């Protein structure tokens, strides 16, 4: 069975750049590819309903190609509208499969995260819950790793991360991580720290605080 | 025995939506009119939906008429019941019942019943958030922290829109409680922490619960 | 169509002959059925076409009536027959049910013995307080529990559970749990449980002072 | 423009079960092969299932094949997806899209999609109980308060089954957290409170949790 080898997994560019992407089928199909855009948390939008075959109502900047095994998508000078994911699809009669989508994004130089750690407010803590927040305020590119340590003990399973998409004035990513603990468990330990690694950092960055200090 | 098994029970919120289903064994459903029934809080039954053979007719009790929708799919032997705009009085056990007899007729009782699945409609249709300061430790970061709300969104601004440079409000996370959390942050000159009083003007727009919180050094 | 069923609770002795009545708001001919339902179980069909006994249903169950008045007779109650029962109008592509009748073993009125339990220190250290009020060995089944904290009527923060009739003494027991975070429990001192029941000439209150 | 409207998605537990559905507007599904797609937290689109025009052929992606069932209703225009015994990696946004074109053919792409619905499969398949004492303040009453356990049931004995007279173990209640709680009590002679030891044996087979708690005066 077919698997799609879409490349790259992320494309970096800017307004007015002409860009090309490529989906390569693991075994040959009869030019049964189509291409979609997807904006974050939205439904995908169909661009090209057969390889090189643009759907009506789609902006004329779009294009593509197909050879029965190797395929392309191309955009003829990106708009600020175009900085979304793009997915290839192979569609058979009663099944389909998609590429791991090419994320199109606004380019800049590498920038390391400014890291900040916030203890729980006393007002939260008296209710019985402690939410410790770690903020990576601005960085580029998107890929970063945050780990929590409580009394130098690497934590696992008690945190939730979300990343804001590219900032409108500098195109950096930002991450925040929330470590959640009942008031009981939080008052059991002293230091609460978050440790960060990223493309711009030569060594991990750790921010910490001592409970009550 | 005739085998029926319901699926898709559990907790729901008022104004919320759910779908029940039932599957079967030891019979094919196509020859039977199929029903849904519930056991309301007084221990009494109510009938909820009936779908005829070949999906010809669908009838409902007045309490659920226009809110719910029954469906069937005989080629895999399944029956479904959509429950849009659930309300607290829909809290009951629900069952998938066969209309039938040892010899089927034009009008019959309900003969074979599944073991049932519970549905609870909790009254928390717009659960208001808990909102908490993230206190500043040349550039400083401060913020506000939202926990335990439903549905989305919780909205945030800094000093009623007087502050916008360096502001970030994060995408919400779904907690293991089934409720949302988020945070809002801003970075500012450290020298201003003494003179400028940062505040976050917030709203859970579904419940229209308007909140404020001053954020200052601890 | 609408239906009414009476009595809502029927108390009887083993071996009795009992009747349960269903009344339709308009004529339904003989288009009515009867169902037996155990606690936690889906209903089982007993009779249809007003009197037609289902294959395998014991002969002690019978039904009669036409138009607007229907009766289910159980001639010699066995211990298995003490259950919920429901009359059910059925039509070609629909149905409707009456309110049901509950059949129980009759005994003398017995007032609940009431006990209140404060939260354990262990649970309280975890941040949650679950007080438990117990109504032990009462009859009949209807009882009302109201929680009051510092004389404040609680609402929406308690859940109840009731046992089935005791096999030896035919009473019921009830437990009510009032749940509060440690943050909300430490705010108020006294925690009371006000019980009313047919066996009590005035409500009974059991209370404790936090700490 | 045309529309699709997914429903039923929310929080779930591993090895638990849920059913999604998709309605439509401005069009009829009776002409179309109907498909389920998902976007996992890893950001890639996965195809999930499809069901042909005329409900003839049902197909699945191999991660959900056998576990899921796709279904349809060509009359009221609804599609369904039963998700029996979900895996943690079944966590995704789940979209419903129609295979389609201005002129249809034996092979077309997905020309309209609904906004998608979130499903989260939390990894805690069973949760073991906490057990707390109900301390005895004639005849006295004491017991144990089993709490926060999933799924049912829990069994309780007293003194390894030697104490049965006077014991009431109550039906569990389902809390608004989605977890169960029950209390087991016993009445005993007040004179025995100093000498006799009372132990409630709480067994939760689904989590393989056993707790023996000694109940004594405060
Ligand atoms: C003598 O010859 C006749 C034909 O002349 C033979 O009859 C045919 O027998 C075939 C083999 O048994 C059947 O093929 C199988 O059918 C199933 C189901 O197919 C359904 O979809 C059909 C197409 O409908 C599409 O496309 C048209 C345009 O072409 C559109 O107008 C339509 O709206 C619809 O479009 C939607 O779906 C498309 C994908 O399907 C999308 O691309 C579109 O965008 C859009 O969403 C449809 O015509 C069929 O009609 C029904 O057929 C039923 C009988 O099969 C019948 O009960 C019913 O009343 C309808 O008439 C179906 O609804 C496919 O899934 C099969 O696919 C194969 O399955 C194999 C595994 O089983 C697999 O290995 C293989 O790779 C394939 O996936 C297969 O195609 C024909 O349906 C059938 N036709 C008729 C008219 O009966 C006859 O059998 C033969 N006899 C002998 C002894 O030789
Ligand atoms: C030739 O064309 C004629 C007319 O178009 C067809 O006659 C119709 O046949 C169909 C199918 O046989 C009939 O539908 C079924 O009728 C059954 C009996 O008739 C009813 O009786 C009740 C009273 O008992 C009346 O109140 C109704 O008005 C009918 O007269 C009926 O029992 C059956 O019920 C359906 O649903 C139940 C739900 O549980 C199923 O259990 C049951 O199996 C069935 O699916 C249908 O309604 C229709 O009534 C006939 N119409 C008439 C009277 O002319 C011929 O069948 C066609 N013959 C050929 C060659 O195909
Ligand atoms: C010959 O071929 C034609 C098509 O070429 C078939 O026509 C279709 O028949 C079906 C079934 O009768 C029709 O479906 C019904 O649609 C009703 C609403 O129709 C109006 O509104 C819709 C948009 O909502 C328009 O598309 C339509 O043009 C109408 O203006 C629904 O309300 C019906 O649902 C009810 O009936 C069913 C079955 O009894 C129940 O299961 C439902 O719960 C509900 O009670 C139903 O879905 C369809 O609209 C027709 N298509 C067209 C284009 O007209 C013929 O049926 C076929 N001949 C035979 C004998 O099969």
């Amino acid at each position: 069975d077919v698997v799609m080898t879409q490349s790259p997994s992320t494309l970096s560019a800017s307004v007015g750049d002409t860009i090309t992407i490529t989906c390569r089928a693991s075994q040959s199909i009869e030019t049964w590819l189509a291409w979609y855009q997807q904006k974050p948390g939205k439904a995908p939008k169909l661009l090209i309903y057969k390889a090189s075959t643009l759907k009506t109502g789609v902006p004329s900047r779009f294009s593509g190609s197909g050879s029965g095994t190797e395929f392309t998508l191309t955009i003829s000078g990106l708009q600020f509208d175009d900085f979304a994911t793009y997915h290839c699809q192979h569609y058979a009669g009663y099944s389909a499969t998609f590429g791991q989508g090419t994320r199109v994004e606004i380019k800049r130089t590498v920038a390391a995260p400014s890291v900040f750690i916030f203890p729980p407010s006393d007002e939260q803590l008296k209710s019985g819950t402690a939410s410790v927040v770690c903020l990576l305020n601005n960085f580029y590119p998107r890929e970063a790793k945050v780990q929590w340590k409580v009394d130098n003990a690497l934590q696992s399973g008690n945190s939730q991360e979300s990343v804001t998409e590219q900032d409108s004035k500098d195109s950096t990513y930002s991450l925040s991580s929330t470590l959640t603990l009942s008031k009981a468990d939080y008052e059991k330990h002293k230091v609460y720290a978050c440790e960060v690694t990223h493309q711009g950092l030569s060594s991990p960055v750790t921010k910490s605080f001592n409970r009550g200090e | 025995e005739v085998q029926l098994v319901e699926s898709g029970g559990g907790l729901v919120k008022a104004g919320g939506s759910l779908i029940l289903s039932c599957g079967v064994s030891n019979f094919r459903i196509s020859a039977h009119t199929m029903n849904w029934v519930r056991r309301v809080p007084g221990g009494g039954l109510e009938w909820v939906a009936s779908i005829s053979t070949s999906s010809t007719y669908r009838d409902y009790a007045d309490a659920v008429k226009g809110r719910f929708t029954v469906s069937r799919d005989d080629l895999e032997d399944f029956v479904y019941l959509q429950m849009h705009k659930m309300r607290v009085e829909d809290t009951a056990i629900y069952y998938c019942a066969r209309k039938g007899s040892d010899r089927l007729s034009d009008n019959d009782p309900f003969d074979a019943w599944g073991p049932g699945t519970v549905v609870t409609v909790s009254p928390a249709s717009t659960k208001g958030p808990s909102v908490f300061p993230l206190a500043p430790s040349g550039t400083a970061a401060l913020g506000c922290l939202v926990k335990d709300y439903f549905p989305e969104p919780v909205t945030v601004s800094w000093n009623s829109g007087a502050l916008t440079s360096g502001v970030h409000t994060f995408p919400a996370v779904l907690q293991s409680s089934g409720l949302y959390s988020l945070s809002s942050v801003v970075t500012v000159p450290s020298s201003s922490l003494g003179t400028q009083t940062y505040i976050c003007n917030v709203n859970h727009k579904p419940s229209n619960t308007k909140v404020d919180k001053k954020v200052e050094p601890k």
